[PDB]
């Protein structure tokens, strides 16, 4: 029971923490620190921040 | 800019 979300628009990342990714990927959500920056993992097991206003909930 | 710009970090 992952909670997963699909990427919207490309994020090249902004900050050393920030988890780049590209439209359509999907990322797994494993923190929520804030209402707009959630801590995700990509499909290659790499961690770092997302802007939740690029993403939408997965399902 | 697409997208809109990302939400204020804290
Ligand atoms: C970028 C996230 C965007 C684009 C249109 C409206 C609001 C935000």
């Amino acid at each position: 029971s992952a909670e997963y979300v699909r990427a919207l628009f490309d994020f090249n990342g902004n900050d050393e923490e920030d988890l780049p990714f590209k439209k359509g990927d999907i990322l797994r959500i494993r923190d929520k620190p804030e209402e707009q920056w959630w801590n995700a993992e990509d499909s290659e097991g790499k961690r770092g921040m997302i802007p939740v206003p690029y993403v939408e909930k997965y399902h | 800019e697409v997208p809109g710009p990302v939400p204020p970090r804290r």
